[PDB]
RNA sequence: ACUUGGCGGAAAGGCCUUGGGUGCUUGCUGGCGAAUUGCAAUGUCAUUUUGCGUGGGGAUAAAUCAUUUGUAUACGACUUAG
RNA sequence: GGGUUGAUAUGAUGCCCUGACGAGUAGGCAGGCGUGGAGGUCAGUGACGAAGCCUAGACCGUAAGGUCGGGUCGAACGGCC
RNA sequence: AUGAAGAGCUUUUAGUGGGCCAUUUUUGGUAAGCAGAACUGGCGAUGCGGGAUGAACCGAACGUAGAGUUAAGGUGCCGGA
RNA sequence: GGAUGCUGGCAUAAUGGUUAUAUGCCGCCCGUCUUGAAACACGGACCAAGGAGUCUAACGUCUAUGCGAGUGUUUGGGUGUA
RNA sequence: GGCGAGAGACCGAUAGCGAACAAGUACAGUGAUGGAAAGAUGAAAAGAACUUUGAAAAGAGAGUGAAAAAGUACGUGAAAUUGUUGAAAGGGAAGGGCAUUUGAUCAGACAUGGUGUUUUGUAUUUCACUGGCCAGCAUCAGUUUUGGUGGCAGGAUAAAUCC
């Protein structure tokens, strides 16, 4: 024999985890995030774009829209820690947002075999966008320069001090 | 050493945050009144509060309670010592000696 | 397939090398304690090499485990391998260095049949 | 296996002391005192203000 | 750091796990540490400690010593326990009907105790007959009777047997032992 | 991007100006588009040099060794000549 | 300082719980690593390549050191008590 | 009164038997980084932060790591503030 | 009386290891006598191999074993697979 | 000691007798005396016929051999030390430690049991996922840091201000 043996072998039966005491209870969003509030996106494809907050979803996310006709941001799901909530406010009374949920955004995950060589849209989502944005632009048209404020993009300038700024 | 006259607040905070008993020559965190009832129930003491009482209202069994209490292991003061130089008397601008009622502030910073 | 284990921690992945194994060829790299009266390494002056001590010891839960999570067991034949039949999730076989190529085939076939992991299934393979 | 500190963790606070529940109910950390109409004598004040 | 009052990491100073590699003694230890752990009897702890002892701390116990011990009051029907060996003694001519528990018996001791109508017993049979030490009587033998102890504490005015191979006249009976030759110690 | 006329030598290598051409203009009002980077991943936008290619111009040497000299010289070097 | 022989499985010098502690020349003690040979065993490895040598190639160990892969080599050699 | 970290007891044996520094007390000496004593604490045998640099001074004594707070000493730049 | 849930990307040298290099800070030559060594104190140019508390007679303390008021077969004899 | 035998927990060519070999040899010293170093091709010389360059030694080929990485400088063929190639760095040394970058190089896990037959070789399989590396969010726990804010007490029941 090259190596003799261990006289005792450890058990291969796996031990079970103790009962944990970490219950899931909901988020306490900060007081500056109210539906209708205008947000600035800080990360992602649409970083620097101003957008409208509509609904707090179940997976600690915010439902969000450009509206798409204004700046090009569709009905989307974002995270609260990657946005700045401004003081500017819109009224969302008149938008039937109850339809949207975590299942509305499902990726239909990709398989192992499908490797992209070098490099589509759902009509339901397109039409729901056209339904919501028409009710939103009707209220954005009231306050002046707001359609422009949303079509524009946010940027920090020389001298901007975010600890001093107000959004 | 630095010494002085402690208040109920700092006695209570010490015994509740850094509260350790000498059970069979071991440093046991108190964490419950059963330990105290088992090791001091002889001397009428049942709770961490009755212990604090025997401490502050210096009783017949202060010796036994204070010996049961393991020496308090305090950190350094979170805001500092207040002086630039420690090893003069509190009177001469240092830290040692009797700081009669200013010991509560230091101990709370250290606990 | 390995048994679940924690993250493996080492605390010193660098080999403890003898003082002046870089300076003299006669001085080998195998650790020797400096026993000198004026040794900076023995006295532990700032900026010197580290000395091995028991605080660098590895956790007893993750000791002797390879990164796969198996403990290595040397084997020279199928009978030595079969001791790990009911211990596949804990122990992995290492074929000894002095084993011939034609017997390595047998050991690897039996290990594949019994589900035993082999750390060196490439020694003495021709193609 | 772990020392939880009272003065936070109200649960351990109440495990150690059951009086902590009614202490907060009555706000005994903010007890008001009965007003009194006592005034010091003239000798105290004149000795204090003396040179 | 700590200003230490005691010596750190000091062994108790007491033997555990007898360093004899005798498996039967190890089995007796396995039994008696269990009994000391679960019986609440001091006898088990005494016997367990005694089983750890060295040979010179396990001196032989004479049957005449056992007879003395049984000539006590209320000790005639007791069980004598010797953690060690029992030796014979021809200086006695009567021996009672006692039972004796011991590790080892010499042939003469066994024969005397049996011929007197008694029985010779092991410490494992003692465990089933008396798990808490019922009606027992532990006997230890003499320790300072040894030869080495004669020389322990050698010095002036102690009277403590110098270490010497050949005895007689002209071996350490001169200057330092009589006033005629210098001084007496 | 062209074009006119100036000024600038401390390291100017930049500053100003003329004329028209061309593009954009968020000064104002509108229309269309963006989505799928899937809840973030710098999410790639700069300048530094070099090389290989195409196509459009431009110009057609010297130094060293060797020989020689002695205003030089340990040797190199230096100074000369051919 | 303590707990734990209960049948069924493996190690009671075992496993587990609890608390404290950790500087070190001369020096002491303990547990281990490695070398030549001896008894035993693995019905151990081996010309389908032993031992040795080289290897900013890999793994284990706090370390002593051990293991593997590749190259070279050619006849013996190791693990455990 | 306070504390006890277990109290007491024995056997055997190693190294050592050149010392040095600081505060204070003090002898000789003009004095000495001189010679010699007393008490303690240290270096020797001891790394660490500070005193630019230093065996002994200040602070603090060391298993391997993480986070926080500080000692002495510092916060124009070298240099953390 | 000790962290669980949801989600995404990658599933490979990407994290990580090793190694060389660069950068910031630290880092005096080992061994040795010595109160004190980096020393303007001594040995050491380099490499391989060899190289230094052993055995014995008599003892001591301790430990283990065997027998035990006894103990020690082995000077010798008998026998032997010598 | 001599002759003849048998053994070894002995040494294994810097060991073991000084001497495993043409060793008390070569050699030194007037002399008495002193006194080494030095073993291993391969199973077998089959020890390289022959061509070619060269004055030749040799080389390059060819050939023998299981192997010329065995060629009488011959088993294996370490290190110091050196040559060539490749890689990298380098302003009065080099080397080391902690940490990361950059370059080079490298191990490990990526099957898993599993609904399941959209199945071929008809029972092999048809198979969506499974577990590793790196992160983000929420809700908690332990240790801590930095802020905002509320209710109370005390003192000459602040002193003052104000009347
Ligand atoms: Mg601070
Ligand atoms: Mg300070
Ligand atoms: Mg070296
Ligand atoms: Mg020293
Ligand atoms: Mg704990
Ligand atoms: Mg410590
Ligand atoms: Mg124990
Ligand atoms: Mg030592
Ligand atoms: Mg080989
Ligand atoms: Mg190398
Ligand atoms: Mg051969
Ligand atoms: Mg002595
Ligand atoms: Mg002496
Ligand atoms: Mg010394
Ligand atoms: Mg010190
Ligand atoms: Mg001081
Ligand atoms: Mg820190
Ligand atoms: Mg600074
Ligand atoms: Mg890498
Ligand atoms: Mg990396
Ligand atoms: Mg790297
Ligand atoms: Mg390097
Ligand atoms: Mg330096
Ligand atoms: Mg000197
Ligand atoms: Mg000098
Ligand atoms: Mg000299
Ligand atoms: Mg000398
Ligand atoms: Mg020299
Ligand atoms: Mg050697
Ligand atoms: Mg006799
Ligand atoms: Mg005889
Ligand atoms: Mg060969
Ligand atoms: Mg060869
Ligand atoms: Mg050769
Ligand atoms: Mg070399
Ligand atoms: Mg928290
Ligand atoms: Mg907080
Ligand atoms: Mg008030």
């Amino acid at each position: 024999t090259a190596q003799q043996a261990p006289k005792w072998y450890p058990s291969e039966d796996v031990a079970a985890p103790k009962k944990t005491r970490k219950a899931v209870r909901p988020q306490k969003l900060r007081a500056s995030l109210v539906p209708g509030t205008v947000l600035i996106l800080l990360a992602g494809r649409f970083r620097g774009k101003r957008v409208v907050y509509l609904k707090h979803l179940e997976d600690n996310t915010l439902l969000v829209t450009g509206p798409f006709k204004v700046n090009g941001v569709p009905l989307r799901r974002v995270n609260a820690r990657y946005v700045i909530a401004t003081s500017t406010k819109v009224s969302v009374e008149g938008v039937n947002v109850e339809k949207f949920n975590v299942e509305y955004f499902a990726k239909e995950k990709l398989t192992k075999k499908e490797k992209k060589e070098a490099n589509e849209i759902k009509a339901e989502r397109v039409e729901d966008q056209k339904v919501v944005d028409k009710a939103l632009i009707a209220e954005i048209k009231k306050t002046p320069l707001l359609k422009q404020y949303l079509s524009a993009s946010f940027s920090l300038k020389n001298g901007d001090k975010p600890h001093m700024l107000k959004f | 050493v630095a010494y002085g006259y402690p208040s109920y607040s700092t006695i209570r905070q010490l015994v509740y945050k850094r509260g350790f008993g000498k059970i069979n020559k071991q440093r046991v965190p108190l964490s419950d009144n059963a330990i105290i009832e088992a090791n001091l129930g002889k001397y009428g003491i049942l709770s961490i509060d009755d212990l604090i009482h025997e401490i502050i209202t210096v009783g017949p069994h202060f010796k036994q309670a204070n010996n049961f209490l393991w020496p308090f292991k305090l950190s350094n003061p979170s805001g500092g010592w207040g002086v630039p130089r420690k090893f003069k008397h509190f009177i001469q601008g240092g830290s040692f000696g009797n700081r009669e009622e200013f010991i509560n502030k230091l101990v709370k910073s250290m606990n | 397939a390995s048994l679940p284990h924690p993250k493996i921690v080492k605390k010193h992945t660098k080999k403890f090398k003898r003082h002046h194994s870089d300076r003299y060829h006669r001085v080998a790299e195998n650790w020797r304690k400096q026993k000198g009266i004026d040794s900076v390494v023995r006295r532990r002056f700032r900026g010197n090499i580290s000395q091995p001590k028991i605080g660098y010891g590895s956790n007893k839960k993750t000791k002797f485990l390879s990164p796969s999570g198996h403990k290595t067991f040397l084997v020279a034949n199928v009978k030595d391998l079969e001791t790990l039949t009911m211990h596949t999730k804990t122990y992995a076989a290492e074929i000894a260095h002095n084993i011939s190529a034609k017997n390595r085939v047998v050991i690897l076939a039996r290990a594949k049949a019994l589900g035993i992991k082999v750390t060196n299934p490439k020694g003495r393979l021709a193609l | 296996v772990l020392k939880k500190n009272p003065l936070k963790n109200k649960q351990v606070l109440l495990r150690l002391n059951p009086y902590a529940k009614v202490f907060a109910a009555e706000k005994l950390g903010s007890k008001k005192a009965e007003k009194t109409g006592t005034k010091p004598a003239a000798v105290f004040t004149e000795t204090l203000k003396h040179d | 750091g700590i200003d230490h009052t005691s010596k750190q990491h000091k062994r108790s100073g007491h033997r555990t796990a007898p360093k004899s590699d005798n498996v039967y003694l190890k089995l007796l230890v396995k039994l008696y540490t269990f009994l000391a752990r679960r019986t609440d009897a001091p006898f088990n702890k005494v016997v367990l400690k005694a089983l750890f002892l060295s040979k010179i701390n396990r001196p032989p116990v004479s049957v005449s010593r056992i007879a003395r011990a049984l000539k006590q009051e209320g000790a005639a029907n007791k069980t004598v326990v010797v953690v060690g060996t029992v030796t014979d003694d021809a200086r006695i001519f009567e021996f009672p009907k006692t039972t004796v528990a011991a590790l080892r018996f010499t042939a003469g001791a066994r024969a005397k105790i049996v011929k007197a109508g008694g029985e010779c017993i092991t410490l494992d049979q003692l465990a089933v007959r008396a798990p808490k030490g019922q009606n027992t009587l532990i006997l230890r033998g003499p320790r300072n009777s040894r030869e080495a102890v004669r020389h322990f504490g050698m010095g002036p005015h102690k009277g403590k047997a110098p270490r010497i191979l050949s005895t007689g006249r002209k071996f350490e009976r001169a200057r330092g032992r009589r006033r005629s030759k210098g001084f007496k110690v």
